[PDB]
């Protein structure tokens, strides 16, 4: 594709274009993921 | 300087005065949970 768009040359990005007029199951969701590690270690982080 | 059980231990002492005479104990200063392997220093 020599670095130009065309047939079978699609940019692997797509936009969202969020608007307040969409349906309930369409607005973006802010997501976080917390991962722990249950092993034998100095155990730096501990709860209250 | 000591390194045991995944902890680095540093004891320290200061005095204003070849090594002198007398007795003076060293008080604990810092403990650190680093957990590395130590073989040489500089």
């Amino acid at each position: 594709c020599n670095g130009v768009a065309g047939f079978n040359c699609y940019f692997p990005l797509r936009s969202y274009s969020f608007r307040p007029t969409y349906g309930v199951g369409h607005q973006p969701y802010r997501v976080v993921v917390l991962s722990f590690e249950l092993l034998h270690a100095p155990a730096t982080v501990c709860g209250p | 300087f000591k390194n045991i059980d995944g902890y680095f231990k540093i004891y320290s002492k200061h005095t204003p005065i070849d090594l002198p005479q007398g007795f003076s104990a060293l008080e604990p200063l810092v403990d650190l949970p680093i957990g590395i392997n130590i073989t040489r220093f500089q």
